[PDB]
């Protein structure tokens, strides 16, 4: 996942 | 802020 | 210089989007009236209004 | 030459329908040749490890 | 000594082209993405009869 | 309360239609009567999770 | 790409 | 004369290479591959005909038209009393993303989404109505607006 | 009437006259416009901003 | 599914 | 009850028509009266498997 | 012999 | 003829 | 490709 | 299902 | 009973005409009144085999 | 190809 | 003549 | 002598 | 079934 | 047939 | 979700 | 068998 | 090709 | 081993023309009466 | 580019 | 010796089949996606 400003933010591991 | 298609389980 | 002024901007190679090609109907649309012969012999009283 | 080509993305050679190798050329950036020429490693490759 | 380190430096340089190849690839893709978001299709009016 | 189904959902906004015929639109954070405020919108699945645990989902007879 | 699609 | 038999067999395998078995099996891989190509992934949109009351008061959100790629969406424009409201004109912003057909007299608009999910908006000038009919067209969802009856807030030339 | 259906063919007297007038005017031999490659090269040569 | 989305959302909100 | 037959079926959409003339459509998950809710929709064979074990196929006089 | 699934299932040997 | 066909079809049904 | 075709 | 011209005794 | 003869046949469907003038079309598996359920359609022999053991042929006067 | 043709 | 034809047609209808 | 299916079956020797 | 032009004694 | 389809379906809905 | 044309028994 | 997002999940072995 | 032609 | 790829060559030089005749769908014709 | 967007 | 070398040639062989199937896949996949991006405009006919 990536924001709109440019810097990348992503979760590690999450299942459903 | 979150684009779900850039989503990864 | 004069005959470049006759052309103006030179048309691009193969594109009908932002700018037209030399064989496209859309680019030819204004020159076709210039190059037609009945543009001179057919009309009887010319219109000088920029329509 | 590659810069002149990429400034002309359309209007082939880099445009139109390029022949495959010239497509790879438009694709391929130019490496630095003076970083590749090194005699000591080539020497070690030539001589047997034994 | 440092001879073999320079050896593995140029070896590392010479195994290091996958980066540049996919680089060039996605420049070619990316500039087309730039162009087709820069595109703006102008509105059209239809005046009824 | 008033139960809301969605008429359209895209990344970002979501156009909602309630049982009263009222049409609204929501974002990542927006106040919705009864349901609280939106916690997240998933356009790929067409869901919206809110604070109140209520999940907003395309109407059974239109999805 | 999620499993709840 | 055995040469005739054996070389004839060599021919019935080269001139006509695919056996009658093989030609129909090739047909099958055909229809299955094409059945793979044209098949829409996921569940395609529900084609339904809805009806929305258009509110022109300030603060109201524009009506939504959920369209489909390559599919005709029919918007008919209707006044309060239940009578048709003919179209004076319209403007379609983002036009090469939605192809619109309209006979110049009727009240009925035909839009086909040209690209899959990129959305836009559409302004419609009605006959007796001064306020613009402003709508939002969103394609590519789990539902397709095969018809929509817009219950525009005003009264048209038919009562 | 219907002539031989091999390329351009007329179907009426007026169509025969039109086919004549096309064929005497020799538009059927159109002039050769430039080649794509050479023209493309001289086009981006003559369109580009000089000294840059 | 949603767990990864919400975790990444909070991670992006927490990291300016 | 009311027995429906397949009027059409594609990957996803499943068009069915009942014996009363009513006509509906089904997706991967949908409520169908009498049959409960559907598990699966095989379009190339035309079989709709739902909760109550009943399978909707093309009509015998229509297939 | 081949079916419409594309997998070729064949009978072995039968005469009448 | 027909016996080869029926054995084939039953084999196709048996092995889906 | 299933066998109940 | 059976393509009988894809047939063999 | 009512005896039918083949009216035409191709791989898959077979159109048959009875002694009552009724015309029907059949597939791999179908219910034929009295004849039961068709097991096989031999189009190149103009032959229909059904579960009741009897075989549908082209009529003697039209083949 | 069958023998009962 | 016809003897060959009859033997042949019997051999054809006997072998599927 | 050849049938329509393409398979060839022949009589051996018969004279009339 | 028989093409008797393909015949032979 | 259905067994593979439903096993795959539950495997997808279990693995996000 | 299930694209069953790519079926495998 | 393949989903719509891009991830590939597949049932192992079943028959009908 | 028969001998009863 | 080479007989195999010559086989496959003649297979495809048949299969491509089969596939091209199957994409061919010819439009209906209309005749309106006098 | 901030985290309060 | 000879066995060793043709085994090595076979070992080196089993790397380019993937790339040739990959190229065939370029020819296939681009053609599909070009088919797919095609949208054809809806046509209207006005009655007499």
């Amino acid at each position: 996942r990536v924001s709109i400003g440019g810097t990348v933010y992503t979760a590690k591991k999450y299942d459903d | 802020c979150v684009s779900m298609i850039g989503g990864s389980r | 210089l004069v005959m470049q002024n006759v052309i103006g901007t030179l048309p691009p190679a193969q594109t009908s989007g932002s700018t037209p090609a030399f064989y496209s109907y859309k680019y030819n649309q204004p020159l076709i009236s210039q190059l037609n012969s009945n543009s001179l012999i057919a009309p009887l009283l010319m219109d000088t209004s920029a329509s | 030459q590659r810069d002149l080509y990429l400034s002309q993305s359309k209007s082939p050679p880099c445009g139109g329908n390029p022949t495959p190798e010239m497509n790879t050329f438009c694709r391929t950036a130019i490496p630095d040749f003076i970083s590749t020429v090194n005699f000591v490693k080539k020497q070690n490759d030539d001589t047997p490890k034994d | 000594a440092i001879l073999q380190k320079q050896n593995e430096q140029l070896a590392e340089q010479k195994y290091q082209q996958e980066i540049q190849q996919r680089t060039s690839d996605m420049l070619t893709a990316a500039t087309q993405l730039v162009q087709d978001w820069k595109q703006v299709e102008t509105q059209v009016y239809t005046e009824g009869t | 309360r008033i139960i809301y189904y969605i008429q359209a959902v895209i990344p970002g906004r979501a156009w909602l239609i309630g049982s009263n015929g009222s049409t609204l639109t929501v974002r990542e954070g927006s106040k919705i009567p009864g349901y609280g405020m939106v916690k997240l919108i998933d356009s790929l699945q067409g869901r919206i999770l809110t604070s109140s645990g209520q999940v907003i989902k395309f109407s059974q007879e239109d999805s | 790409p999620f499993g709840a699609d | 004369e055995v040469i005739d038999k054996k070389a004839f067999k060599d021919m019935t395998r080269n001139l006509y290479p695919l056996n009658p078995e093989q030609v129909v099996k090739l047909k099958q891989i055909y229809e299955t591959s094409e059945y793979a190509k044209a098949a829409t992934p996921g569940t395609p949109p529900k084609p339904t005909a809805t009806s929305q009351f258009v509110n022109l008061s300030p603060g109201s959100t524009p009506p939504v038209i959920r369209l489909s790629q390559g599919f005709v969406s029919s918007l008919v424009f209707l006044d309060s009393t239940g009578a048709p409201w003919p179209i004076a004109a319209y403007d379609l912003g983002d036009p090469s993303s939605f192809n619109i057909q309209w006979d110049k007299t009727s009240n009925t608009l035909m839009i086909q989404a040209t690209k899959l999910y990129n959305y836009g908006n559409l302004a419609v000038r009605l006959r007796g109505l001064n306020t613009p009919v402003m709508l939002t067209l969103i394609p590519g969802q789990k539902a397709v607006d095969y018809r929509v009856d817009l219950r525009v807030q005003g009264y048209g030339p038919n009562a | 009437q219907s002539g031989q259906d091999s390329g351009l063919t007329a179907k009426s007297q007026a169509q025969q006259a039109l086919n004549f007038i096309r064929y005497a005017s020799a538009q059927v031999t159109p002039p050769s416009l430039p080649k794509l490659s050479a023209y493309s090269e001289l086009w981006n040569q003559a369109t580009a901003k000089p000294n840059s | 599914c949603t767990d990864a989305a919400l975790a990444a959302l909070e991670y992006h909100k927490s990291n300016a």
